[PDB]
């Protein structure tokens, strides 16, 4: 509240110092936001406290960076860490004490949580609450009232309107629980799923599970973890645990086959019990129990088949131990955020890997599933090698005179085709890709204009990836550039960051950017983050280059967007000049060349 | 008059000024070559504010 | 550097500023690494010797080494050919010279160093002194122009100011020095004293600048004595960079802190750390300023706190390069003034006029290609009459 001489919110006079400081390596700031030391001996007890507590926003290698709300609270409660529990851990850990409003934030936010709680039963969701004057007074305004379908006080609520009421219960001060106490539950009978000794979980994964499973029932939350950290098989582990039906949602048909292998592979389950409602092809949904679909299909708004009809008639009907759904960052939406209430489940867990978005909707997700239960720290996992060590780098262009010159001179948005099509560029990625071949490392190539993309695909014979794209034809080209040596680089679109099974590769270009989105970046370079056999941190073995053009927006892109990475604590290393290149032969050098691409890109149109 | 040294694809940025600032006769007075142009003395002030879009 | 400041010196200055006590062994242990030698060989001799003997007194290898001293020495005039014998003035004092003829002090030096950098820096509550604001105004880090305001900073006061200690105050010193001489304190007697530490009124009035500045400490009201500080005769890093431009410095002495904030934007200070962020605004403020990325480089390196040692470099380069390009993005735009002629004609008539405006110097450029020449309204009254000459010349 009180600004220094400089953008210094100044704290002299607002907390005091602890003598034993130099022991004390936390600190906690009046906002909220506290900084760990990461070369403190006690680092690895503050990290998980602070994990139970607070959730981090950046943690670079040296200083740590968390930030605790009132979900993150909540979910501190859930794994039953009490308001002095946690204080008086706080205030020890602290070198300058807790300030007067951290506490008292701390304590209203623990005391308001489990006086209200929510649990479906019969098809009907009641508002349950021990305390009876929490209804008393929570019953004030009337969309309480017109929500209500028309010791221990519960009331049966509306179907449609249980976001709205959570929604409104979460700025009410008065959260609702959706813990599901899965081991008393004679209601619905378990299913018979059980964990095969052949997986394995490691660490990390276990450590979420835990924070998901605070006792013998499963509590419904999000769990973000890196994508090449094996989020696929701690949903498969979750749902062996849950042991109850199935419900998993991708968001893509690679996303669902991808589903339907990690289950095949972890789960000792047959194949016959597993189905795939999709609608290119389908395996008898209704016959068995364990499901994967997509957003897209079951919120699907307009004209029903009658075959889906039929399915998602008996899906609406039944009643589903586990809802899983993958990539919960696009949950919020419209159309995808209408499947919670079309389905019905008990626990709706969520995994993901790119948990950030601009629009202030990820807030949303706290209620639509539930609190963030965990999230994988992505530079632990490359010390621990469970994921590769990637050398994150920036190879700046310089565009070419005549480019920039209809670049500058014409204010429409023809520049998102112009910039990305540049002489000095489109040389630089095809240098990079003949490097990397002759390196034999495996290239992903990413662009988000299909006309780009089409166009340098055909210009260096590859097999681009992206729009109708068949489904035989994409895995095709996926098995081949897995499998056949002779190819060795694959062209994806913005398809390839929704949702995609693709094997570890060695290098990923990115000769173009959707935008300034911290979520399509972090997406994307989770691909190469897959741990090899045998490889080490300190080899960057892994590369990621993300191309961009000098002087023009898209260099405000790429720092709009590399915000996250930075965060996190890779260092993106800026490439004005690639050596070797003026001894390669490529395209677009002498003048002519460059005149007739910019011919072409004009009369695009 | 006054040299000012610039950039080849630079150039042509202060060209389309001169077919559009209707202030004097002409605002490039003499080109030598690709990086090297002249100026009645009086916009270098303000080019600094053109360089948040450029 | 005091090779530079006692190179720049007349022999009439030198032989008298060769003073018997200490500066004839000041000036001894300022010889690299071989003159020491031959000087010693050549303080017992009356004889002067052919110089021959001392071209071949050292092996063919790293003859350089002996070029090199022998030519400072020859600026320092320590001998003379006679023709190499030394000084006999300089001879007999270092004769007399070779058996012939404090933890408060330290903080002292630094706590008046400390108080007069913040009177540098626009610290509102600072020591005053009407010399001491002369002195530095007149030393060219500092102008008023107005002796009611308080004087701001020049461009060149930051970049003092961002100068390590060592190098501050000997730069300090010697533009105490140059000053010395156009006010007119004798700068032999002044200087003298300077070695003599490291082993009149203007003597009394130099004691009390140099006391001022905090380099000695009298303790006894004034007395004749002096027991200088640490710094007379000529630490470990606190701030700790991230690789998101964040700076967490354990900084208590407001001086840091100023510092900091003269190249950052500030956000938090606690009582034994402040964090401030390095963005584009603060460094283009500073470089606007007059400072250079290399000394706020160097600034941050030197002042780096021991977390960030281990890792190899101790600045991230991330940061260093986002500094660097921060600072080359500034200048683009040019100026200068000149006149142009044309229709040259002949072209081996144009390349003989290209020659005439190239030696007076008031040539900025040329094109041989369409005969045109760039002339600075200068020197416009001689080009044009040599072409007449040339004219008339046919």
């Amino acid at each position: 509240t009180k600004v220094d001489e400089y953008g210094a919110k100044d704290y002299r006079l607002q907390m005091p110092l602890k003598d034993d400081h130099t022991s004390r390596p936390l600190w906690v700031a009046p906002d909220g936001h506290i900084f760990l030391e990461a070369f403190s001996p006690v680092y690895k007890y503050a990290q998980d406290f602070l994990v139970a507590i607070a959730e981090p926003v950046c943690r670079p290698t040296h200083v740590h960076e968390y930030k605790l709300t009132a979900y993150s609270l909540y979910a501190a409660v859930s794994v039953g860490l009490q308001t002095s529990d946690i204080t008086e851990y706080l205030r020890k850990l602290s070198k300058t004490g807790v300030p007067d409003g951290i506490m008292q934030f701390i304590k209203l936010c623990t005391v308001s949580y489990g006086k209200v709680k929510l649990v479906l039963k019969h098809n009907r969701y009641f508002v349950e609450s021990c305390h009876p004057d929490v209804i008393q007074h929570l019953l004030q305004d009337p969309v309480i009232r017109e929500c209500r379908l028309r010791q221990t006080v519960s009331f049966e609520v509306k179907q449609e309107m249980i976001e709205e009421l959570q929604k409104r219960c979460i700025h009410l001060e008065y959260p609702l629980l959706a813990e599901y106490d899965f081991r008393n539950d004679s209601v619905n009978p378990d299913i018979n799923i059980d964990l095969k000794p052949t997986a394995v979980l490691r660490p990390y994964q276990e450590k979420s599970l835990r924070k998901m499973f605070g006792n013998g029932r499963a509590r419904s939350g999000v769990i973000v973890l890196p994508c090449g950290a094996g989020k696929s098989l701690v949903g498969v582990t979750a749902a062996c645990t849950v042991r109850k039906r199935c419900l998993v949602l991708g968001n893509s048909a690679v996303s669902v086959e991808q589903w339907k292998a990690q289950f095949k592979m972890w789960s000792t389950i047959d194949d016959s019990q597993i189905c795939r409602f999709t609608s290119d092809a389908k395996d008898k949904p209704i016959g068995c129990s364990v499901a994967i679909s997509t957003y897209s299909m079951l919120g699907h708004t307009t004209k029903r088949s009658w075959e889906a009809e039929r399915v998602m008639e008996w899906l609406k009907t039944q009643e589903w131990g586990l809802m899983i759904l993958d990539e919960v960052h696009t949950i919020p939406a419209k159309m995808f955020r209408r499947v919670l209430t079309i389905v019905q489940a008990h626990c709706k867990l969520g995994l993901t890997a790119t948990l950030v978005r601009e629009d202030d909707k990820i807030v949303d997700l706290n209620f639509l599933i539930g609190p963030k239960l965990y999230e994988a720290n992505w530079m632990e996992l490359q010390n621990n090698g469970y994921i590769a060590k990637v050398q994150c780098a920036e190879v700046w262009c310089p565009m070419s005179p005549e480019f920039y010159r209809e670049y500058v001179a014409i204010k429409t948005k023809k520049r998102i085709l112009l910039y990305t099509m540049n002489p000095n560029k489109f040389r630089a990625c095809q240098f990079l890709i003949k490097f990397h071949e002759r390196r034999n490392d495996k290239i992903i190539v990413f662009a988000d204009n299909v006309f780009a993309l089409k166009e340098y695909a055909i210009r260096l014979n590859k097999p681009y990836i992206y729009g109708p794209t068949s489904q035989g034809e994409r895995m095709q080209i996926l098995q081949n550039f897995k499998h056949n040596p002779k190819i060795n680089t694959i062209f994806i679109s913005k398809v390839g960051d929704t949702s995609f099974d693709l094997p570890e590769a060695n290098v990923l270009i990115q000769i173009s950017s959707h935008g300034g989105s911290r979520r399509q970046e972090a997406q994307r370079l989770g691909r190469v983050l897959r741990a090899k056999k045998g490889m080490v941190a300190e080899e960057y073995n892994a590369f990621f280059y993300s191309l961009v053009s000098q002087d023009t927006q898209e260099m405000a892109y790429s720092t709009k967007r590399q915000r996250f990475l930075v965060d996190q604590g890779y260092s993106f290393k800026v490439i004005t000049k690639l050596a070797g290149m003026e001894e390669e032969d490529l395209a677009f050098s002498t003048k002519e060349e460059q005149q007739q691409l910019l011919q072409k890109v004009l009369a695009a149109t | 008059g006054v040299l000012i040294e610039c950039d080849p694809a630079m150039k042509q940025f202060l060209l389309y000024l001169d077919e559009s600032n209707a202030l004097g006769k002409k605002f490039i007075i003499q080109d030598i070559d690709d990086t090297h142009v002249f100026v009645i003395a009086e916009l270098v002030n303000v080019l600094q504010e053109r360089v948040g879009e450029l | 550097n005091l090779q530079e400041f006692l190179g720049g010196l007349s022999p009439g200055v030198l032989d008298r500023l060769y003073g018997h006590p200490a500066t004839c062994l000041a000036v001894f242990r300022e010889l690299p690494s071989l003159a020491k030698n031959w000087v010693m060989r050549m303080l017992f001799l009356e004889q002067p010797l052919p110089q021959a003997a001392v071209a071949l007194w050292v092996k063919k290898e790293f003859s350089k080494a002996q070029e090199e001293s022998t030519g400072l020495l020859s600026g320092l005039r320590i001998w003379h050919t006679q023709l190499l014998i030394l000084n006999p003035i300089f001879r007999q004092n270092l004769r007399i010279a070779l058996l012939g003829g404090v933890p408060s002090l330290d903080k002292y030096a630094e706590e008046r160093w400390e108080v007069v950098l913040h009177f540098m820096v626009g610290s509102p509550s600072a020591a005053v002194s009407q010399d001491l604001a002369q002195l530095l105004s007149q030393a060219g880090l500092m102008k008023s122009t107005e002796p009611g305001e308080p004087p701001c900073i020049t461009s060149a006061g930051f970049q003092f100011l961002l100068l390590d200690t060592p190098a501050q105050l000997w730069y300090f010193m010697l533009q105490y020095l140059q000053t010395a001489q156009s006010r007119g304190m004798d700068l032999v007697e002044i200087l003298s004293f300077l070695f003599q530490l490291s082993f009149s009124d203007s003597l009394l009035n130099f004691l009390q600048h140099l006391r001022e500045f905090g380099l000695v400490f009298q303790r006894k009201r004034k007395s004749r004595r002096y027991y200088p500080t640490r710094l007379a005769i000529n630490q470990p890093g606190f701030i700790v960079v991230e690789t998101n431009y964040r700076l967490y410095a354990y900084t208590e002495s407001e001086l840091q802190i100023a510092l900091i904030a003269l190249f950052s934007e500030m956000l938090y200070r606690f009582p034994n750390m402040v964090v401030a962020q390095v963005t584009r605004e603060s460094v283009q403020q500073a470089i606007a300023s007059g400072i250079t990325a290399q000394q706020i480089i160097h600034f941050l390196r030197t002042r780096a706190h021991p977390v960030m040692l281990k890792q190899t470099p101790v600045l991230p380069p991330t940061i260093t390069d986002q500094i660097r390009l921060w600072e080359l993005e500034r200048d683009r735009l040019r100026f200068t003034e000149g006149v142009l002629y044309n229709q040259f004609l002949s072209q081996v008539d144009f390349e003989l006029l290209l020659a005439h405006a190239r030696e007076l110097g008031v040539l900025v450029f040329e094109n041989s290609a369409k005969r045109l020449m760039v002339v600075t309204p200068a020197g416009h009254s001689d080009v044009k009459r040599f072409w007449k000459r040339q004219k008339h010349s046919s």
